[PDB]
């Protein structure tokens, strides 16, 4: 299976942009006086190995 | 000043403020390698900073 | 009050070398205290950065104005003990004095 | 070699220890889930039950 | 002498080691190192430069 | 490993001042021994 994977990646105009996705989470508003912010937890689950 | 230990020579600018603000500003930038210099050469103290 | 008028209870002052630039501007919209994409959260004024930002603001551009170079974007990261302990800590010493 | 003071593991070089001791000895992803108001209390809470600790499954 | 905390190699003098660091970590941006990143900034602040004359250039 | 890096002040200092001194401008209030009394 790595062999097929590495070679797709070899060859492809896909590009993937983590970057994109942060930027159209971080810029939502949102109240700083509640203890709990969604924004944060969700940066939080999909950051780890970024 | 003109070179710390562990820097480079001549990336101060004049417009550093005096008092502890320039204090505060050098060790800002200088934090990560006194850290870790200090790790290697001495032992750790005794309870959490 | 202003960034400086507030700032200076606390003795942070504007250096007389920086009297003849137009530091302004940068200091209202241009030192991050907080970035959302960027700060931990830990660092989190909350209410009391009404008088908390400037006093961040005056450390970020500081160090900015510090280095050579070209002037660059200045951000707070993060602080080591929670935003809430340093304000307690600065209330405390602003009692003490 | 450039060495740690915590696990004392040693790294080539002085970068690589520097991200180690921002990593693994540093303060753990938990205490981000809350504000300190409540995690103090969480803690307190935490050690004062400790008594109702279950036993290792060889005492008994 | 001096070592390049990053790459940990060595150097007789300042000179050498910062020809090094400009030359060889040109794009790290690992904090024990300074000198990379200003000049990275002196080139995006050249690409602002650009920006200006391009929609005001000089005339003779 | 930790000794005292949870301290802080843990209450309003203002509600506090204002009960303390409340509780000590009404303390000559107070109550009478059985021996006095
Ligand atoms: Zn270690
Ligand atoms: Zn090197």
């Amino acid at each position: 299976v790595e062999a097929l994977s590495t070679l797709l990646r070899s060859v492809t105009p896909l590009v993937l942009d983590p970057t994109v996705l942060t930027n159209a989470i971080t810029t939502i508003s949102e109240s700083t006086t509640q203890t709990i912010s969604p924004i944060s937890e969700i940066l939080r689950l999909l950051q780890p190995m970024g | 000043p003109i070179l710390l230990p562990g820097q480079t020579p001549f990336i101060h600018s004049c417009y550093m403020p005096p008092g502890d603000q320039g204090m505060f500003s050098i060790l800002n930038g200088w934090r990560d390698w006194l850290i870790s210099h200090a790790s290697t050469t001495l032992p750790p103290l005794r309870h959490n900073h | 009050a202003q960034l400086v008028q507030i700032a200076r209870v606390v003795h942070l002052s504007i250096p007389s070398s920086w009297m003849t630039l137009n530091t302004g501007p940068y200091i209202h919209h241009h030192a991050y205290d907080f970035k959302p994409g960027i700060t931990q959260p830990s660092a989190k004024s909350r209410d009391k950065s009404i008088w908390m930002s400037p006093i961040l603001k005056l450390l970020c551009t500081s160090y900015a104005m510090t280095v050579a170079g070209p002037v660059r974007t200045s951000i707070v990261t993060e602080i080591d003990g929670s935003a809430a302990a340093l304000s307690g800590n600065l209330r405390v010493w602003m009692r003490d004095v | 070699s450039y060495v740690c003071n915590v696990c004392n593991a040693r790294f080539s070089t002085m970068s690589a220890l520097s991200e180690h001791l921002r990593s693994d000895h540093r303060d753990d992803a938990s205490t981000l889930l809350a504000t300190p108001m409540i995690n103090n209390a969480i803690r307190s809470f935490l050690t004062a039950w400790d008594g109702i600790r279950i036993l290792s499954p060889d005492v008994s």
